[PDB]
């Protein structure tokens, strides 16, 4: 079988409430969607200053997504990319294949921003309306633990999901990944 | 329903 | 190429918010350089290796019966192989396509020259007055309605700096710059200094047209989220893309003839050049050039009496042999030939596929218009003067504006005029009663309850069999009837086109109504965006600026609340309200003088139809053609022998 | 299921969308109802065949058009001429499609057509036939499915079980057959029975049908696609052809008749070899030479009939053959052109046009 390549890695570190769980080593395609992958990478390094450092996971729905990210506000329509406020969707080349894929949460057509969502099951309801730009490659148990916290009526976790660290990990030779899950 | 939007959250 | 300009623009905006003047000036200069570099690279390689590989087209066979479709297969193969070679060259040139893509508001601010405003502010803060005044003059030329820039220009003129003849423009295309100065010089009766300027303007206009024709080719345009339901074949998609490309190419003629200082594109741009040029040549005395220019203009217009007399006079002063000796210029001939060919192709496409097109030239002969299209233009011209007579009868029998532009014939029998504009305390407003019946009403309710829905989607669902077909047909019929009566009532001469239409129903959930003091829908206007305390209205791409008339048709009244009310520009003082019923229709212009708001429904169902019309044929709702094709093919079709 | 089929005179009672009929058939099969499922599946197959025939008829004309009266000034701008011809062809196709009754319903999605091209409903159809005392029909459907897919295990087990049943050993018939394949089978039977005139008659009947079927099946490959990117004009429309050419390249191999469980390689080559041998047996050199030339064109690597051609050239001044009789038949030249050009274009396209972002999963 066939699959896309990878170019860069990020080592997102979550902390549930007052506890630390692990290290979700990500994986980002850098030759199929060149732009959004630059958005995420440059934004996750604290380059300009609008970093993901000390962000909030607002929506945690039990079995569809774990989406959350905003440094301006804490849960609202807060968002600020580097290309302005709205960078056009570029190519819907891949489709969500089961657990553990990363795609951009838009608000319509040509209204992207900085709000990433990790999928937990196959989610074909949305397909071709959202651009996917990365696959996780480690630490599913961390997502499993962060997905099982007591939620509220408005999907906000009762406790807080603080992202306490990030950065860059480089790979010097693009390898390949499969196309089913994990 | 099950959408992932930023601003007008729908059903 | 450099990095994408939008990133530099964002960094400069952030620095300006912080207040780092060297940072902002550096960022704006880099972005301005990068834009031009990217555009030049694209144009250069596109034209160079579009000219590298010609289209040959050697039709050296006659397909005979005993070869079958093999000849057609080979014909397709050779052409598409050439296409593949050209695509290979384009891909090996352009590199990463992503660097050439940017959102619409970025081009909006680039057109508005905001970076020049930031640059002039920074330069004033850094004491580089020359660049500051240059950028300020450029911005003022771009936007002549900004009094603050005028004040800054006056201040800079008063104290140290430069004179009135060094205010460079760094944005306007070269070809237009000499044209205006040439016209001004001709105005002060200085023909000696005129002719070189017009000649340079001609050459630069030809070069600019050549550049514009080779920069248009770009991505196809879809309508919103229509990617998923696109089911065209290869030969259909190619033709659609080429038709859109040709329309965009032809738009280069009306684009180059526009300046921000004016609010109307210059009429007959090319012919006026030759008219002024021949007048100047007659003034100086160069007779041969004068008669040549007169012949070149008469090529465009073969029946202009004035310069016909002028040419007869010039021949009278000159000799006959020289008169037939000199002919027109070849560049105009080539331009005319190519333009006529493109116009013929566009008109054939409009006749066949029903894709709207408007002629940007007034010199097109009628021989290229297909016969079917000519009859339609004859019909609209007849009714254009018919309505003009009816209005003229009114004031001769006689606040005017509320009398001469409403009170239509109300063609369809049965309709009443229960509710009129004066009673509402407002203008361009009317509420109709009885455009539909009661027995027809519940069909629409069934249609919307079974499955906002568009007419085309309802037709498709009826074709599949999910919903009854009769209700779908009635939807189209009532839409057409309401469109025609809305056009007729307001005494409109220009034919009225379709913008958007969808049938929607609102459900009041009784679990979120607690402490729901907030209004369901804020008071707003359709064409522009409304500011509450600022009391301003701006026609910007965030809103649709082509909408002119809006009409709402009601279907049920078994609910509490949801009354339709009109409010002033303050969005606080309610002017008038209407009561929902069955068969009532509200008609009002979508202008800034009709702010509307919808209250919240207590309990029940509210289902109604939303309609918008535009007076610009360019912004016509494109999905109506497929609806017409489906309607003519499903209910009253035709068949072949086998 | 194909006996009461007529492309021209089609019963209007069963004119329903394909997807609805397929869904009803699947629901009835899940409901343990057999006769209704059999009828619905037969209706679905008939609708699919009707759609294919309608496409073939619509592409019979329109594509095969001459010159729509060009002008004397249009010849200076090749692009305008080419795109005007394309526009005329597209308009003619659009006007032709609406006429046929089969296009007056809801078109099926791409995945339904892909499934039908894989002969998948035959599994349920044969299961229903077996559940309805139709052993010959069931075994015929199983053989038909195994012909296209000879690598199944469950279907192989069912075929083995059906063969074990006595009586059902002669009803091995392909439910999706073609006229040229049957004519070829009879012709090879006659040639093995040392019959010549009947053999050559069958060859000259069968060859044009095979060429026609190949050309129509090629003309039926320019379908739609799923849009997933937005590029410039040339780049955007140079990928739709990449996809349709990928579909086209298998056209020749998908129509190859299969006997004994093995596809017969070089169908046209063996065709011309048999024709040449038959003509030689009747001493009809006038017609024998072009077949040998065509075979040499299809495959230069030979020793026997190359020597035969040498012998014919040596005795060219004996039976009275001009130099014009030593050229291949035009149809063979057309086939060679249309195959070699397609392969060369595919090889060229898969070096610069196709994007390089995929890799091998280790
Ligand atoms: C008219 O102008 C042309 C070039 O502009 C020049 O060659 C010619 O001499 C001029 N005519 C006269 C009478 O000078
Ligand atoms: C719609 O109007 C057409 C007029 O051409 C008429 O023939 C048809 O019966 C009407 N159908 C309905 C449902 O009103
Ligand atoms: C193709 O359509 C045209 C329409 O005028 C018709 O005359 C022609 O006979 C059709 N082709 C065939 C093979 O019937
Ligand atoms: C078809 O035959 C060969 C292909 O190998 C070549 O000469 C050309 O493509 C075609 N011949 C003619 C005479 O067009
Ligand atoms: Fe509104």
């Amino acid at each position: 079988k066939k699959g896309p390549k990878v170019t860069v890695k990020v080592y997102f570190d979550l902390r549930i409430g007052d506890e630390d769980v692990g290290r979700v080593i990500f994986g980002l395609f850098g030759k199929t969607v060149p732009k959004t992958v630059d958005n995420f990478v440059a934004l996750a390094t604290g380059e300009k200053g609008f970093g993901y450092k000390n962000s909030k996971f607002h929506r945690v729905i039990k079995d569809f997504m774990i989406q959350g990210g905003d440094f301006t506000r804490g849960d609202g329509t807060g968002g600020k990319s580097i290309y302005g406020e709205r960078f056009p969707d570029e190519n819907f080349k891949l489709k969500h294949y089961g657990p553990g894929w990363v795609s951009m949460a838009n608000a319509g057509k040509d209204t992207n921003g900085s709000q990433f969502f990790i999928t937990t099951v196959k989610t074909a309801w949305l397909d071709g309306k959202h651009v996917v730009f990365g696959k996780v490659l480690e630490g599913m148990e961390v997502v499993r633990k962060v997905e099982s916290t007591k939620t509220d009526s408005r999907d906000k976790p009762l406790k807080d999901v603080i992202i306490a660290d990030c950065g860059k990990i480089e790979v010097e030779k693009p390898f390949a990944i499969a196309k089913e899950a994990a | 329903x099950l959408l992932v939007t930023a601003g007008l959250v729908l059903a | 190429g450099m990095v994408t300009p939008d990133l530099l623009f964002a960094e400069g905006t952030a620095a300006y918010a912080r207040g780092d003047w060297p940072g902002v000036v550096l960022s704006m200069e880099r972005a301005l350089r990068s834009r031009a570099a990217l555009r030049a690279l694209r144009l250069r390689c596109r034209t160079q290796c579009a000219a590298d590989f010609p289209w040959e087209l050697d039709p050296d066979w006659s397909p005979s019966p005993a070869q079958a479709s093999g000849a057609a297969a080979l014909r397709d193969l050779s052409f598409f192989g050439g296409l593949l070679r050209r695509a290979a060259c384009l891909r090996r040139c352009l590199g990463p396509p992503a660097a050439h893509s940017l959102s619409e508001e970025m081009e909006l601010e680039f057109r508005k020259r905001s970076p020049y405003n930031y640059l002039q502010v920074a330069y004033f803060k850094i004491n580089k007055l020359e660049k500051a005044v240059a950028a300020a003059h450029t911005f003022f030329v771009g936007n002549p309605e900004h009094m603050e820039m005028q004040q800054n220009l006056d201040y800079y003129q008063t104290m140290s700096g430069v004179k009135e003849a060094d205010f460079k423009d760094l944005e306007t295309q070269p070809h237009m710059q000499e044209f205006r100065l040439g016209v001004r010089l001709y105005s002060e009766e200085q023909p000696q200094e005129a002719v070189p300027h017009l000649e340079a303007a001609l050459q630069e206009y030809f070069v600019a047209y050549e550049e514009c024709r080779a920069l248009c080719e770009g991505p196809y345009d879809y309508d919103g989220y229509n990617y998923l339901e696109y089911n065209a074949d290869l030969f259909q998609a190619i033709t659609d893309h080429y038709i859109q490309v040709l329309n965009c190419k032809q738009n280069c003629v009306t684009e180059l003839a526009s300046h921000p200082s004016r609010e109307k594109p210059f009429e007959d741009f090319l012919p006026s050049h030759y008219n002024y040029l021949q007048f100047a040549y007659y003034n100086i005395g160069n007779y041969t050039q004068a008669v040549e220019c007169a012949k070149t203009y008469l090529l465009f217009f073969p029946n202009d009496e004035v310069m016909n007399q002028n040419l007869a006079y010039y021949a009278a002063m000159l000799g006959e042999e020289h008169t037939r000796s000199i002919g027109p210029r070849e560049s105009a001939k080539e331009y005319r030939q190519r333009s006529l060919l493109e116009k013929e192709l566009l008109f054939f496409a409009y006749d066949v596929f029903g894709i709207p097109f408007v002629d940007p030239d007034s010199w097109t002969p009628e021989e290229v218009i297909p016969k079917r299209l000519q009859e339609k233009q004859k019909s609209e011209r007849e009714t254009a003067v018919r309505i003009s007579q009816e209005i003229g009868n009114l004031m001769k029998e006689i606040d005017v504006s509320r009398l001469t532009r409403e009170g239509g014939p109300l063609l369809y029998e049965g309709i009443s005029l229960t509710m009129n504009s004066k009673l509402l305390n407002g203008s361009q407003r009317v509420v109709m009663d009885g455009v539909i019946s009661d027995h027809e009403c519940q069909e629409l309710q069934r249609l919307t309850n079974v499955a906002g829905v568009t007419v085309f989607k309802a037709l498709k669902l009826g074709q599949e069999g999910k919903v009854p077909l009769q209700s779908a047909h009635l939807y189209y019929n009532v839409t057409e009837k309401v469109r025609r009566i809305m056009e007729s009532y307001f005494r409109l001469d220009t034919p009225l086109y379709f913008s958007y239409s969808h049938l929607v129903c609102r459900t009041a959930i009784e679990e979120v109504q607690a402490e729901r003091k907030d209004d369901s829908h804020p008071v707003h206007v359709d064409n522009c965006i409304l500011n509450a305390e600022t009391l301003v209205c701006v026609k910007e791409p965030p809103a649709y600026t082509f909408r002119d008339y809006s009409a709402i048709l009601y279907l049920n009244g078994d609910f509490d609340g949801g009354n339709f009310y009109f409010t002033e520009l303050d969005a606080k003082t309610v002017t008038a309200e209407v009561q929902p019923q069955c068969g009532r229709a509200v008609g009002f212009s979508s202008g800034t003088e009709n702010p509307h708001g919808v209250k919240a429904v207590t309990r029940g169902q509210r289902c109604a139809i939303a309609l918008w019309f535009t007076l610009d044929p360019r912004h016509s709702e494109r999905d109506r053609v497929q609806a017409d094709d489906l309607v003519k093919m499903l209910f009253s079709p035709e068949e072949m022998d086998l | 299921q194909y006996e009461r089929y007529s492309f021209r005179s089609f019963p209007r009672d069963e004119l329903m969308p394909l997807e609805s009929a397929y869904r009803h058939a699947l629901d009835k099969y899940s409901g343990e109802h057999w006769a209704e499922s059999v009828g619905y599946l037969e209706i679905s197959l008939r609708l699919h065949r009707l759609l294919r025939d309608s496409e073939a008829f619509c592409h019979r004309n329109c594509s095969a058009a001459p010159q729509p009266e060009p002008a004397a000034g249009l010849a200076s701008y090749p692009e305008l001429r080419l795109f005007g011809g394309l526009l005329r062809r597209a308009h003619c196709l659009k006007r032709c499609k609406q006429g046929l009754p089969a296009f007056r319903q809801s078109q099926p999605s791409r995945e339904v057509l892909a499934d039908f091209q894989r002969r998948e409903p035959y599994k349920f159809l044969q299961f229903a036939y077996f559940k309805a005392n139709n052993l010959p029909k069931a075994i015929a459907a199983a053989h038909t499915f195994l012909l296209k897919h000879p690598d199944d295990e469950m279907m192989k087990r069912n075929m083995a079980y059906y063969k074990s049943l006595p009586g059902a050993e002669d009803y091995i018939k392909d439910l999706e057959t073609k006229s040229y394949e049957s004519l070829f089978i009879r012709a090879v039977r006659a040639y093995n029975g040392e019959n010549w005139r009947t053999s050559i008659t069958d060859m000259e009947l069968a060859l044009p049908d095979f060429f026609k079927a190949f050309y129509e099946c090629l003309a039926a490959c320019e379908g739609s696609r799923e849009i997933k990117d937005f590029k410039d004009f040339y780049l955007s429309i140079a990928d739709h052809y990449v996809e349709v050419l990928e579909c086209k390249i298998q056209c020749e191999e998908n129509l190859t008749p299969v006997i004994g469980g093995y596809p017969v390689e070089k169908f046209v080559a063996t065709m011309y070899h048999y024709l040449q041998f038959a003509y030689y047996k009747l001493n009809d050199l006038k017609n024998a030479a072009p077949c040998a030339v065509s075979y040499l064109l299809f495959d230069q690597n030979d020793k026997v009939m190359q020597q035969n051609l040498v012998y014919y050239q040596y005795h060219r001044d004996t039976w009275g053959l001009s130099d014009e009789h030593f050229q291949p038949r035009p149809e063979a030249v057309q086939f060679f052109n249309v195959t070699t050009l397609q392969k060369e274009l595919y090889d060229f396209a898969k070096e610069n046009i196709m994007d390089d972002d995929e890799g091998e999963v280790v």
